[PDB]
């Protein structure tokens, strides 16, 4: 994703 | 009365009770030492003692209960690999008996192990290679001999299958009595590495240099191969046979992915595979034929799944929910309005009945009887942020009946859900806007049988709180609401002027603004600091129908970025927001946009904070950035990929105060992407904010780490706004 | 009138001029496109037009003539390596023809290429293997076939040899009519491999892997041979016999470094090994026998030189200086009041006799004729940090000569000298402490000739600038001298109280504290900020004797350490220091004792810049590191490796202000040192602040990371001080 | 040497  | 301080949140005071049970039945769960509950009446009995174990002489990290109860697979020696992958030790513990299994252990660094789903065979991956045993105590069968460290990966997902199409490690899966075991292979023989250094503790004279397989956008991609297994026939003398099933012929033309594997009967599995240009799906369905040994795929029973618009499903092609004879299926499909709706399928027929319709989204499909289908939407006074349970009469599409949105509408907006095996009963979880609230119910009439747990002591700890609110409403651009929250200060005053800070992910179908309660470094902001910590789903974002989610088809770093641009605007002409004091942060994609905001020259923003930045396409993973953005070729997309960068922006950073943040061992968003950001800065000469985290991945989540980074942004923010 | 501000150091405005020429001759000089110089008279006449090359098609780099001065060596395509090694492409031309040479060219990708020191072969190393050229425009006779890239290094340096032994690429060295080609030849193959990212134009998909042979403390050193070959004979199946001279016994039966080669004659050359415990080394003097065409190192003609008390040399063993028969030599040498003065050797004689005594040193030997030796010395008003040149008369050592010291006392106290080939006329380079000025002169009755650059042009523009002041003094601790310097603001008054910034370096052997002029940061701080910029040089510190340099043998970390500390109380009871404003910053060694204080709990500094710091020895190299730290071993040193390192301090960094700094791809102090650093200060919750600066080396020096890295840390200090 |  690209999230955290 | 005190506020809600950066320690409170570093530090964990104020836990929100959890009640995370495992259904073992249609009637009784586990829960952790483990008592089993009957849900009918809410008695337990203790089903293993916290002290079975005190003599194992190793730190016990996880257990694992056979399906039927005989067996407890005990993990140790846990390290942590990926997002979802590590390896591990097992022991097998005879529940029985009350032995530990002594002989035929699993290797030390197993890397994947499972139950069939009903009684106790087991599959493990140990150095890439599957091993299936039929008794725990028995030598295994050798699947396959084919596994090779970062090249030929059998039964486990290579790094960017893990990450970005099964979110899982495992690649395996039983069929629904355990007979078959089907898997899929993974050949990364041709993907680059990326490589980066890893520091290690100090006595480490020489760092060690990591290499992980990784294709980069537009670069050679794993192939995949998926097999069937009988492991009902399975010989110590012959090694095993599996099956292969092909992929379609509309996918063999070039290349594709595996991205979804559900079985559906004893003898029946669907399979569906994505082209690598990710707006055409197909899903076989593929029958066991006894009397050759095969599996085929029959031509009619192929589903084509695509979009004109944007890519294929939410992040991916969504799962099928099988009837129990397999003939029929539903399916979260995008309807002809954009709007995401359960569709009924037969596995013979080409087109579908929408069983749901309007201008919301159906999240998931929950659960299946011959009555009902029970889902999750945002239907529910038309707030995509709020999440209710919801059932559906197969035999009439008209009655549908909200099961959760009265419960406790001023505290809960916000559910999911845990169905017990045959969904007799199911257990509700609420999580915001007030405190989360657990609760089980009988399915026959929908009764609330008990509360699991209330909050009711965290509850009162936080009335002896000055805790900030949450208002979630939305603002008009063209016609069309987009929703922003903001957490709003203790004794929040109208007639004052706040700073602000602008909260961003803005991803593809993301959501910023919801009901959920949450407890984190904006509440701190808020409640200590008195800054308003907002948030906006702008152009991108989900839940909302392909018009939105769609709009940044093609063209990421553009209108997602615009968007927020336009939120603070709108904020900052409120009169309770000092428009002197405007900031944004974010994380990953949020790091990007709030770089990309601070780059456009907008002149709105005094300051921002870019936690682990993606600031190239050409950088992040293939299925990923290619979902969105096509290829970067000047037949396809590369135009918008050198567009849309951070470093193409870097003179305007002139005018903002910027501290950009990245761990060294990120695997994830690589530290190359910050390293070509600050090169960038430096080269036209502008000042800014610096820290690298040593050895920290994508996360910073070690606990020195995230206590250093919330404190070195929180003196950043707090010197921007003069506090 | 303006100051010295910030804008000027990094844009240059205010420019030394030098006067740089290239001796060709006993009596001729080039200069710039390119004119030559008649010594005796000044005249010049156009030795290479700066039109000669407009169309040549490639921007030149450098030039090189040969010494009978028919040809010219233009070096173009320059890509730096290391600190000195670097490659490049050369053309030849013709100065008769005025033709290039398009025949047999020079390949490109050269490695290192000299003239021999008469008429006009050529030697070159490419892809790690010597080649010779008799003529410029004939086939190159290959010379080695070893050469193997990163693993067998024949005529240069590897990584540690260059930076530590040699300070050069080069390790080539002709005999003095060139009919002999000696060369070392460097085997890493078992030397373990630094490993590190770079990232390169943001173009670049993955980032790239550097990797380099580099020996951290302790571990696996290259190996080396020493062969020599007769270039004459290269008319023998263009297969020329390179001759090994094999190290002597003393060497052999451990691990060593070839340390000098300096030929005596036409047939005698003069080597010195040195220990891997460097305080033992021997000079072998190796005559070709002409019957058997080999060499041979008379056991009579061996010279031991050994150190008691620390390593030898200041950094490495001193070059001989012989006379021209080759029977007798000139060498610094630690006297036995532990002075390094000039001793006369016999080559078969073990006693040699000083020439020079007292309580100074000489710097270096710069010329030797038949009558006369120059060398250069701090005698001159028992000043350490000053530089004299001085001539001593061969039949009687009592006629000494200071040739430098009355010519202008006020304005030059630091001299550096050009002979010309034969010492016939000697360039005198002043550089303070007044502006630099350059003059030329004649041996033969030491008259100056003529002022070549007085820098009056900058002196007319400095008059309208508030320069700083300095003062170069001493305090006495324990009855010893230590000399500091400050820069002072302009109308600095001693009644008040200024912010003081000690600029430390504090390595062995180092001198911060001197009479030179420079204009850098310091000059800033001092004339715009009216900070003191202070230096001061402890135990550790070279020039004054082995009683002060080998006070920290075995134990960097400790006196220098404590002395700056000391230094740092002692101005402070000057009266005119701040005592709430004390900051310290360095570079390299300066950024390890910066790091030291600012861990040391001293209660002294308010904040501190390291940049590059080293962090713990065992990161380091091993020739560097053993020298002053022995082995990283349990017999030998390892404890007090172990207990100087800066993460062992991070508990004591909550007292202060951190800022630290390094370039992500400097070879030299590795990246993984700050790695460690900072990781060892979040771990115990140290806030600090941090600057990574991507693709830059240990120098930080490329023009926009010169100029971030002192705008951020000016930004820093300011700060700090509450400017 | 360690030094720029």
């Amino acid at each position: 994703v690209a999230m955290p | 009365a005190k506020t809600y301080t950066l320690t409170d949140y570093l530090k964990n005071t104020y836990r929100l009770k959890l009640y995370s049970l495992r259904w073992i039945s249609d009637h009784e769960y586990l829960y952790k030492n483990i008592l089993v509950f009957n849900a009918e009446y809410g008695n337990s009995s203790v089903f293993l003692e916290n002290s079975t174990f005190d003599e194992f002489g190793h730190s016990i990290n996880d257990y694992s209960i056979s399906p039927d109860g005989q067996f407890i697979l005990l993990e140790y020696n846990y390290v942590k690999q990926w997002r979802h992958s590590y390896t591990a030790s097992y022991d097998i513990y005879d529940l029985n008996k009350r032995q530990l299994i002594t002989e035929e252990r699993i290797p030390n660094n197993t890397q994947w192990v499972t139950w069939s789903p009903v009684g106790h065979k087991l599959a493990y991956v140990w150095n890439n290679d599957i091993y299936v045993k039929i008794e725990p105590n028995l030598p295994s069968y050798r699947i396959t001999w084919t596994g090779k460290e970062d090249i030929i990966y059998n039964g486990i997902t290579d790094w960017v299958y893990e990450e970005e199409v099964f979110s899982a490690y495992s690649a395996l899966w039983w069929s629904p009595n355990g007979t078959f075991l089907a898997y899929a292979q993974f050949n990364d023989t041709e993907v680059p590495l990326i490589e980066y250094s890893f520091y290690s503790d100090e006595s480490l004279q020489y760092p060690k240099t990591v290499r992980v397989p990784y294709p980069k956008a537009g670069a050679v991609n794993p192939t995949v191969k998926f097999f069937v297994v009988n492991t009902d026939s399975l010989s110590s003398v012959t090694n095993a046979t599996s099956i292969q099933i092909t992929a379609p012929a509309s996918m063999l033309i070039g290349d594709h992915y595996l991205c979804d594997v559900t079985w559906a009967t004893q003898e029946r599995i669907s399979l569906q595979w994505l082209r690598r240009i990710q707006n055409y799906s197909v899903m076989d369905i593929c029958d066991y034929d006894e009397s050759s040994g095969r599996w085929n795929c029959l031509v009619a029973r192929q589903h084509i799944e695509m979009s004109t618009t944007g890519w294929v499903g939410r992040f991916r092609p969504s799962e099928p929910h099988f009837t129990l004879d397999g003939n029929s299926f539903y399916k979260i499909i995008s309807n002809e309005e954009g709007y995401r709706h359960i569709c009924y399928f037969q596995i013979d027929k080409k087109d579908c009945t929408f069983i749901t319709k309007g201008t919301w989204e159906v999240i998931g499909i929950e659960a299946l009887t011959s009555d009902y289908l029970y889902y999750i939407s945002n239907e529910y006074k038309g707030m995509p942020g709020g999440r209710n349970l919801y059932k559906i009469q197969l035999s009439d599409y008209t009655k549908v009946t909200c099961l959760s949105c009265e419960l406790n509408p001023e505290r809960c907006q916000y559910y999911s859900v845990s169905f017990s095996k045959e969904a007799k009963y199911y257990q509700l979880r609420c999580s915001g806007p007030g405190l989360p609230l657990y609760t089980l119910h009988s399915s026959v009439n929908d009764k609330g049988l008990r509360v699991l747990e209330d909050n009711s002591a965290l509850d009162k700890m936080l009335q002896n709180v000055q805790m900030p609110s949450k208002k979630l409403d939305f603002i008009i651009l063209n016609e069309t609401k987009f929703w922003y929250q903001m957490i709003l200060p203790p004794h929040f005053d109208k007639s004052k002027k706040y700073p602000l800070l602008l909260d961003v992910y803005a991803g593809p179908c993301s959501q910023k603004a919801d009901t959920v309660f949450r407890l984190n470094w904006a509440t701190y902001l808020a409640s200590t600091e008195n800054i308003i910590v907002a948030s906006f789903d702008g152009r991108g974002s989900g839940y909302q129908g392909d018009k939105i989610m769609h709009a940044i088809n093609r063209r990421l770093g553009t209108f997602e970025v615009e968007d927020q641009i336009e939120a603070a605007r709108q904020f900052s002409k409120m009169g309770f927001v000092d428009n002197k004091r405007i900031a944004i942060w974010g994380w990953s994609y949020g790091g990007y946009v709030t770089s990309m905001v601070l780059g456009s020259g907008s002149g709105v923003f005094k300051c921002g904070i870019a936690v682990a930045p993606v600031s190239r396409w050409e950088y992040y993973d293939s299925v990923y950035t290619e979902r969105y953005m096509g290829l970067p070729t000047p037949e396809d997309n590369l135009d918008h990929y050198r567009n849309s960068t951070v470093m193409s922006r870097a003179e305007n950073f002139k005018q903002v105060e910027y501290l950009l943040i990245h761990g060294t061992a990120d695997d994830n968003v690589h530290f190359q992407q910050s390293a070509q950001i600050s090169k960038a800065l430096v080269d036209v000469g502008v000042d800014f904010q610096a820290m690298w985290y040593t050895d920290e991945d994508h996360g910073i989540a070690s606990s020195t780490a995230h206590q250093h980074i919330y404190t070195h942004m929180s003196h950043f923010i707090k010197q921007c706004f003069s506090l």
